[PDB]
């Protein structure tokens, strides 16, 4: 039972971390979009130079 | 049968009667040669050995 | 160029002071150190970037002409990732476990050798040398301000 | 012979107290100084009780309530929790340290 | 896992905590205590000179 | 122990039902990062030129 409790606690920890990262996904995509837009601007600027 | 169980031995196929408290649980092959034995799911003499 | 020629005249000399080809050329490995000698603070990532990501052996073999080094310097001069003293002191305080404005020299050595763009132990010992106290503690505000103003 | 050494050495009991217990324990002020960088808005920047500051930090970190216990002068953590916090802390500072 | 990892962990713990450390090699006769002691000394002599 | 086994078989499936989503999210992020990396490469080539 002690081993099952330690295992279940680790599964619970892993699922909690997955849920937190699933929530983090939205702002991660927003960041990737804004930084890719900045790279698009920077490539236009460097080509213009 | 309550106090006892029958098992087949992987090296022999031999069927043997073993007492339910001498059987020890086995870890998934996922934990083969783990660096830290605190990470084992089943922690018993047979698994540590 | 979009750069003041009065200091280009100085950069010509300061580049030539790295002389070891026997002429007006210098090798890729030197490029970062001459840029750091002329007063910029390029990261090794930036050095590799402006060099076009050369190979670790090619860095020993390929070479710049001053005509090619000048625009390298210009690129690093115009745009940079460099932070500032007010940022670095906030970074060093992460190691200040007690709030007295001091950090352990062994900790700062370990951090600089292990995190980020790893420094050699010979470099890091030259950095902490002379910031000793009776506790082995460095006053990170003044260490940062001195290194940055140095 | 190996089994007899593991038995008399107490190796399995030692592993069990590491898994079932809280082998990592940090004083409230040291926990703040080490890990406040992980959650810098979590504490109102005035004075605060170190214990309450640690509670606020651990809530902002959203650690599972089973991974830690809070004492009279220390926070206690399961094994490997502080290793994860150290890795995350190193990541934040690696930008500034570069 | 290595005796060098145990020795480095102790050295870093001594520098970080400022608490003194022990390395305690415990076994039967022939178990490897003296060899591992030599490796602890080798590591400290190299890393902390 | 039976209740713990039921809770474990529930938790593992509940975690897999997030991992199925994480597969998709990781693939999306990999594509978005491939696009952003291509823009950063075009920027770098233009700056070098
Ligand atoms: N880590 C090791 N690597 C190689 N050989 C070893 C190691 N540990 C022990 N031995 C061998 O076993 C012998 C006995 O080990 P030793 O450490 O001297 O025993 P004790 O712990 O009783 O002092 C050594 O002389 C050596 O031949
Ligand atoms: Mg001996």
């Amino acid at each position: 039972l002690d081993d099952l409790l330690v295992d279940l606690d680790h599964q619970r920890q892993s699922a909690c971390n997955l849920e937190k990262k699933q929530k983090k996904f939205d702002q991660l995509l927003a960041e990737e979009k804004t930084i890719s837009a900045k790279y698009a601007e920077e490539r236009d600027r460097a080509e213009a130079e | 049968v309550g106090e006892e169980a029958i098992v087949e031995l992987v090296e022999n196929g031999k069927k043997v009667k073993v007492n339910k408290d001498d059987i020890q649980k086995m870890n998934p092959p996922k934990f083969s040669k783990v660096e830290d034995m605190a990470e084992l799911t089943c922690l018993n003499e047979a698994s540590v050995l | 160029c979009d750069f003041s020629e009065e200091q280009t005249a100085e950069f010509k000399e300061a580049f030539q002071l790295f002389d070891r080809t026997g002429d007006g050329k210098i090798l890729y490995s030197q490029c970062g150190d001459v840029m750091r000698a002329l007063g910029q603070n390029p990261t090794n990532a930036e050095v590799m970037k402006v060099l076009g990501n050369p190979k670790s052996d090619e860095m020993n073999l390929k070479t710049l002409k001053f005509e090619q080094f000048l625009p390298m310097m210009q690129t690093i001069a115009k745009n940079k990732d460099q932070g500032c003293f007010e940022d670095y002191v906030e970074g060093l305080r992460v190691f200040d476990k007690e709030g007295n404005g001091t950090v352990m020299g062994a900790e700062i050595r370990h951090v600089l050798v292990t995190l980020g763009e790893k420094m050699t132990e010979e470099e890091v010992e030259q950095l902490v040398a002379g910031h000793e106290d009776s506790n082995g503690c460095i006053n990170y505000e003044e260490l940062v301000r001195m290194v940055l103003s140095g | 012979l190996v089994l007899d050494q593991l038995r008399c050495n107490g190796v399995l009991e030692g592993i069990r107290i590491c898994r079932q217990g809280f082998p990592n324990r940090v004083v409230f002020q040291e926990f703040r100084q080490r890990y406040e960088i992980l959650t810098p808005n979590s504490i109102p920047k005035g004075f605060m009780d170190g214990k309450q500051a640690c509670v606020l930090m651990i809530k902002a970190l959203e650690l599972d309530s089973n991974l830690y216990r809070i004492g009279q002068s220390k926070v206690f953590f399961r094994a490997g929790v502080l290793a994860h916090l150290e890795e995350e802390r190193d990541l934040k500072i690696t930008d500034v340290i570069i | 896992p290595h005796i060098y990892a145990i020795t480095d962990t102790a050295y870093r713990s001594m520098m970080q905590d400022r608490e003194d450390q022990s390395i305690l090699c415990t076994g039967e006769s022939g178990a490897g205590k003296t060899e591992n002691t030599k490796k602890v000394i080798q590591y400290l002599a190299y890393v902390a000179s």
